[PDB]
């Protein structure tokens, strides 16, 4: 009675392997656990939230209060993590915005139904719960509509869509980022009386240069873009032209050599004595054409020759490498233009306009700067971001990111219109469910009210931040909506919090209906894997 | 629930108890599946220090080899609980447990509730008890029929030894047990039978003395060798030095008073001394032909062996406990402790007294009584594990004897016990009895249990097991028509039916029912235990 | 695939403990292992046997050519070897002759036994065969049995008992080895002819004391005993006749002292004056009623002072020391004294007859010697065995050993029962169990015959040792018991046997005129231990070892 028989099924599969069934007690093991990193998306969510610091492997550092940045790089060892993992990277990549909705509702799913399977309540029975009542949460969302946008072209129309976005992240900045990505999208969007039939719109059209130095006040709009690069060869003249042709060539400005290596062949001294002109005036031949129709500007892909720098220095002409190929077409959108990796000679056609580029200092290096003003523009912009360190102007990039992802969210679909936010739609949707379950009698019933309870976290996560007990303003705020004024009754955050009522159309936050749709699915499908899961095998490392 | 409290532990839990419980079962069970029967197989038990010992007992080789499993360890105890009171059923109730898990355990994996078939087993075991009442058969113990205990006999000896050691040894056991029984009727067997190791010509010439053997003689050599009238006295004082309390120095002075106070050693053994030599002047007469011989149960001084030895008395020293208990049985006299009041009433008998001795060893030989109430068994071998092989076959020889004169009944062995089971269990209504719901299969589960056993000593044999039933089974459906109550049995020889009533092959009352009282037990335990852990100190 | 499971359900035991059944040619292998030792056993039967050398961890060695002592010290494994271990000790205990043959015969009972498993019979059948060829086999013994001594002393009829017997260890010279036996053995034998008693003999009686140096010519048989002591006080020739007296004492010659606390206490000088001189006063008055008995040696048990040593060697008594309890007690049934531990006056009826104490050099070192004359006879006698290598004495003296344990064969039963050897008598047996197998039906037979077939190993292994070729020398011999109708009535054909030396073809000028026999209380418990050695391993089908 010492040493055990030792499980005579370890015959079977091997030591690295591990299982962990149920009745066992996976679930309970499961739901519990996970509840660590559920409390790290409950404390960085609301306005208040904090920032997370994560340090890879390989060392760079990220601070960002969202889910999707910081469960990319957390190695987790346990699996059923990783459903809520690339479950909400689905939300950063399609929509963008909603990560840590995601991770409150969908670990939050599992951890009120607790009280369902501890009292003895079929697994089974419970995906059916929350499938039907999923179906009535995405029916019920579109009566709760107020905000039915039909413009969405104007900047103060914005100041509803990207501020509260904005106010999310890093509360303390609105009106100064929103003035930027508002501007942004005004420069993107084209000048008409009516643009419609789905007009296209892509996340790659607003770029963030990052610049070191200078407070966020001092930042600015720029209609092109700002490159870390040197220029070579003079000096612009910055207004006598007043428009420049730039041609973009995706092969350098050199003599056409093959893919196959080849090398000079020489007979005789004749061909020496003429081979030291004929380099000189072959391309003199291709540069000369170039130079008669006024191609003030050359954008060469690869690397350009000393010989063809020699030519294009004595005329004036400006030279850049660009080396990378995905920021090489986004300079064609400005000027208007198209690739031409032939030489050829430029035609009027092809050829786009700029109307002045200037060089200077903003953060200490030498940048390029193709603002123009007065000019034809299709989908491009820039935002400088000034910033003290390099962590934080990081999250405002990707803030940033998460901004013009809602513009895609909006404009690609037929209508992404607005709900009341702040604690508001939340709380209408337990009352909505908690009607809803006493409709249909049955065993489902207990999945139909505790479905209704994992939307209570929104509220009072936002007052758990807020430094507020949780057992005043949220049951005050359910005595608000008995009883239009009652919907837009939400959570205030604030010193005078004691009442716990705040009007929404004040200071105007509000969400948006296909976001909440989409994190509502991804969560509930999420939470369905999770719980219809029994067995869990490992292996060796 | 348990890696999170202890850092290091092992689990099992709701299939591998179970599979463990049973497998382990079934691995124990093969050891001693061959061992069953009067066909088995011998088993030697060899440690590191390079001693035999050989038995078939499965209680040997239980408490011999160590085991690691929790479940034998269980059986180990049961096994040997059961055979260390009664001496007979070890094997059988491994058998039962063995058997009555895995015939369980495929209802288990239907998907039956452990409790409602450890139900059936309990109320299935109170209709065997009820079954023993009308199987066994009454038994007059005042006709003193010395061949029905010679058949009993050889039931335990065929199984462990050959026929050439069972027929030399079995009425060796018959005249032992003869005289057990008087008008108290009073059963005495660790007392008055005994068990004595002496390497000699062969295990052929065990041979039964009436008297008590001793394994010691006279030191002397002018001490008598044989004697033919010796009276025996029992004396369970020392006569030898004694320390004395702190007593310390006998502080001499004088170099003659040196001397003078070392003879006083003499004087308090020289005082009991004379208490024998007046108790030797009584019975002084006829002192040629008569004898005298002193047994004490502690030692002698060298110093006063010379005394009896001038006076021709036998001396004895260092004698056993239970030898002492067993004087007043041979002899028929009576024990003593003081040397001060002696009458020659204690004094015992015997008509013969003579040691034999071997090597270095010397052997007292006692017999020619004239009403010995107890006796002995001397056994002879060659080997240390010929002894050990005797020491089993004669321990539980013995046990299973006594108990036929315990009671007033027997049971007829050979499968007989349990193919009557078989169709009792299978045959009896069901609405006579209390248990309703699932128990249909753990009626059927005990019963078809039992029919592994009788087919087990055919497995020795080699004879097919299913085949040798057919007749069986076919002759209980015309006995039962035909109104002749003849109960079958199973001869491994021919292959074929038999009757243990003229076979003389029987087996005790205690045995069988204490076999499935502490196999149902044991086996219902480990069937209702769902989960295995270990966790402590250490 | 990489690895199987390991046989599970193996906790059940530990990992040390291994089971070996009688399947996957295990028995074959036992009997194998066996064969092992049973080689070295081929080389060691017979006169031509060959010694062994066994190296023990501590370094001591015995040289010897008996099996019995051999096994002792090697360390076996096989279990069933060890059968073979303790089945001839019990041969060398009891009988102290014939363990080779044990060994050889259980050896080849399994050896026969490996034809008879492999053609398909049950091991039970196995036991029933030889059990009754057993009974058949003790049965013939006593019925060809030829011969008798008849008589407890005489100077042939002991040279047909010991020589045959020490002919197989240290054979020698034939004449210097065996005069040494016969003449101790009718020294320690109460003879009493026309009395009615009943003879006794002790296998301790005679002992022989080992001394290096000399030659084995030089071995003489000495009437007392010997040891390696010297005299404390004086050494004396002892040319005084008129025959001295002896007194044997076990208890130190020196003061009792007291048991308990033995401390001197003086209260005042008168006492301090007598002290010293009261010790020395006492311990002469002791000694004067010792020294007027007419005593001249006291054997000392223990430790003697000094004090009594300096009054002892004043009259010219002699002192032995004797610091053992078999040491003393085995000189005083020379002398035939009664020791008492008092240190009073001994009985005259008590006191020992010794003519002589002569103090001589044999070996280098002092010995004393006790040797007594023909007058006054007594028993324990021994003998001086003198050699060059201390390795043959201790066979040697295992020889006198089994030598005396063949005497102890005569007095137990009713008489010699001398039998043909030289292999006569195990062939003889080959032809009557042969015809018992044809006499009796069932498949028994072939077990009954295999067991005659094993009996061929003496005269095989005879043959072998002998250096002659065995494919011609047995057949040889099968013609003289193949043979019919010859001449004489009164067949004189039962004597042959195999021959080590001399004339070709070997069946043996009879064992007769050779003067070599077999005792029958030998070939009886050596033939049944041996099948019970050769029982006990076939009736055995699992085996079952730890930790190895
Ligand atoms: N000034 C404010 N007053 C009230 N509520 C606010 C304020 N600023 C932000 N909020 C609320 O904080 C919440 C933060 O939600 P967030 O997790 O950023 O949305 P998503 O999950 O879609 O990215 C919003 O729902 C918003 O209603
Ligand atoms: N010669 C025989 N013929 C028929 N049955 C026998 C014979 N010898 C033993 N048995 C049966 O073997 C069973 C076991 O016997 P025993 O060895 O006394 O108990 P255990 O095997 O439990 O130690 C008994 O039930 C008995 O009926
Ligand atoms: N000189 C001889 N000639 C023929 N046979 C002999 C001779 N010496 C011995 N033998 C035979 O060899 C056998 C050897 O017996 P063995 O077992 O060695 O005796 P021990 O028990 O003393 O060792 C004897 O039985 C005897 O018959
Ligand atoms: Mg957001
Ligand atoms: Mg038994
Ligand atoms: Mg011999």
């Amino acid at each position: 009675s010492l040493r055990l028989p030792q499980n005579p099924n370890a015959g079977l599969f091997k030591q690295g392997y591990n299982s962990y069934s149920n009745a066992d007690g996976q679930i309970i093991k499961s739901i519990a656990a996970i509840r660590e990193l559920h409390q790290m998306c409950l404390t960085s969510m609301g306005p208040c939230g904090r920032n997370k610091i994560i340090v890879n492997h390989l060392g760079k550092i990220i601070i960002t209060n969202d889910a999707a940045t910081m469960l990319r790089e957390l190695d987790i060892v346990h699996p059923a993590v990783k459903v809520l993992v690339m479950a909400t990277e689905q939300q950063k990549i399609d929509m963008g915005d909603g990560t840590n909705l995601v991770m409150i509702l969908a670990g939050e799913l599992l951890n009120v139904s607790e009280k369902l399977i501890s009292m003895g309540l079929s697994a089974v029975e419970i995906i059916q719960g929350y499938n039907m009542a999923r179906k009535f949460t995405l029916k019920e969302l579109d009566e709760m509509v107020v905000g039915e946008i039909t413009d969405k072209n104007d900047k103060n129309e914005l100041l509803k869509m990207i501020k509260p976005v904005i106010s999310s992240k890093k509360y303390g900045s609105e009106d100064i980022l929103s003035e930027l990505v508002s501007e942004a999208v005004s420069h993107v969007l084209p000048v008409a009386q009516q643009a419609g039939e789905i007009p296209y719109f892509n996340v790659d059209s607003i770029r963030v240069v990052k610049i070191m130095g200078g407070s966020l006040s001092n930042s600015t709009v720029i209609k092109g873009m700002v490159f870390n690069r040197e220029p070579e060869g003079h000096v612009k003249s910055l207004s006598e032209d007043k428009k420049h042709k730039v041609a973009v060539f995706t092969c350098p400005l050199d003599i056409a050599n093959t893919e196959t290596k080849g090398t000079v062949l020489l007979h005789n001294a004749q061909e020496m004595l003429d081979f030291s002109k004929g380099e000189e005036k072959q391309i003199d031949a291709m540069m000369k054409e170039i130079a008669d129709m006024g191609v003030e500007c050359i954008v060469a892909g690869a690397g350009v020759g000393e010989l063809a720098l020699h030519y294009l220095n004595r005329y004036g002409i400006l030279v850049l490498k660009v080396p990378s190929k995905f920021e090489l077409r986004r300079l064609c959108r400005v000027c208007g233009a198209t690739p031409l990796p032939r030489l050829g000679a430029p035609t009027p056609e092809e050829l786009g306009l700029v109307e002045t580029v200037k060089t200077m200092e903003i953060g200490g290096d030498r940048v390029t700067v193709f603002k123009q003003e007065q000019g034809e523009i299709s989908r491009t912009s820039t935002i400088i971001l000034r910033g003290a360190t390099q962590n934080n102007l990081d999250d405002i990039e990707r803030a940033i990111d998460d901004g013009v992802a809602a513009v895609k969210g909006l404009m690609k679909p037929s209508g992404g219109k607005l709900l009341p936010g702040a604690g508001a739609t939340e709380i209408e949707l337990i009352s909505r469910i908690t009607k809803y379950g006493e409709r249909t009698p049955g065993l489902l019933q207990l999945a139909i009210k505790q479905f209704a309870v994992a939307f209570e976290v929104v509220p009072r996560t936002l007052a758990e931040t807020a430094g507020l007990d949780v057992n005043e303003v949220l049951p005050n705020l359910y005595a608000a909506h008995n009883v239009t004024d009652h919907l837009y009754k939400g959570v205030d955050i604030d010193g005078e919090s004691d009442e716990g009522v705040k009007d929404i159309r004040e200071e105007n936050i509000y969400d948006m209906l296909a976001t909440k749709k989409f994190a509502i699915n991804v969560a509930t499908e999420a939470a369905t894997t999770v719980l219809s899961i029994d067995q869990i095998i490992m292996a060796k490392k | 629930s348990l890696q999170l409290l202890n850092p290091k532990a092992e689990s099992l839990r709701r299939d591998a108890a179970l599979k463990v419980n049973v497998t382990s079962a079934e691995g124990l069970q093969s050891v001693l599946e061959t061992n069953l029967g009067p066909k088995g197989t011998l088993k030697m038990l060899v440690d590191g220090a390079g001693n035999i010992k050989l038995t078939k007992d499965g209680k040997v080789l239980l408490t011999e080899m160590q085991i690691q499993s929790p479940t034998a360890v269980l059986i180990a105890r049961a096994a040997a609980a059961q055979d260390e009171i009664t001496g007979d059923g070890t094997t059988t109730v491994v058998c039962l447990v063995g058997e009555l898990l895995r015939q369980a355990h495929r209802f288990i994996q239907e998907g039956v509730h452990p409790r409602i078939i450890t139900d059936g087993f309990e109320i299935a075991r109170k209709e065997s008890m009820k079954f023993l009442d009308e199987f066994k058969i009454s038994k007059t113990n005042l006709s003193n029929d010395r061949e029905f205990l010679l058949q009993v006999a050889r039931s335990s000896l065929l199984t462990k030894v050959d026929a050439d050691l069972t027929e030399v040894l079995t009425p060796i056991v018959t005249d032992a047990v003869l005289s057990v029984y008087d008008a108290q009727a009073d059963n005495l067997d660790l007392h008055m039978v005994e068990i004595m190791q002496m390497q000699h010509l062969s295990p052929k010439d065990t041979t039964f003395i009436k008297g008590l053997v001793l394994d010691h003689g006279g030191r002397h050599p002018d001490m008598p060798t044989r004697v033919k009238n010796a009276y025996v006295l029992i004396l369970n004082v020392s006569l030898e030095y004694e320390k004395t309390e702190v007593n310390s120095g006998f502080f001499y002075s004088s170099a003659d008073q040196r001397d003078k106070l070392a003879a006083s050693e003499r004087k308090f053994v020289d005082a009991k001394l004379k208490k024998i030599i007046d108790l030797k002047n009584e019975v002084c007469g006829m002192d040629p032909d008569k004898g005298f011989v002193i047994i004490n149960q502690k030692g002698i001084d060298p110093m006063s062996l010379d005394v009896f030895a001038k006076h021709n008395i036998l001396a004895l020293r260092r004698a056993k406990r239970r030898n002492m208990e067993r004087l007043q049985l041979v002899t028929g006299g009576e024990a003593q402790n003081s040397v001060e009041d002696l009458s020659p009433q204690i004094l015992g008998f015997s008509g013969l007294v003579y040691q034999e001795t071997i090597g270095e060893e010397k052997f007292t030989y006692v017999t020619e009584n004239t009403d010995p109430k107890s006796c002995t068994i001397l056994i002879k071998g060659s080997t240390h594990y010929a002894l050990a092989q005797t020491k089993d076959a004669v321990r539980d020889g013995l046990r299973a004897v006594a108990n036929v004169l315990k009671d007033k009944n027997i049971i007829p062995g050979a499968g007989a016990f349990y193919i009557a089971l078989s169709r009792y269990l299978r045959s009896a209504n069901m609405n006579k009895l209390g248990a309703k719901g699932k128990t249909k299969t753990g009626i059927e589960a005990f019963a078809e249990a039992l029919l592994v056993i009788p087919k087990t000593l055919v497995k020795n044999s080699g004879f097919d097991p299913l085949d040798v039933l057919a007749m069986v089974e076919d002759e209980l459906d015309d006995a039962q028509d035909s109104d002749e109550t003849r109960y079958v049995g199973v001869d491994l020889n021919i292959g074929d039916s038999c009757d243990p009533t003229i076979e003389g092959i029987w087996d005790s009352y205690r045995v069988l029912r204490n076999a499935i009282t502490g196999a149902t037990g044991i086996a219902s335990n480990l069937l209702l235990c769902d989960e295995l852990l270990r966790a402590g100190r250490s």
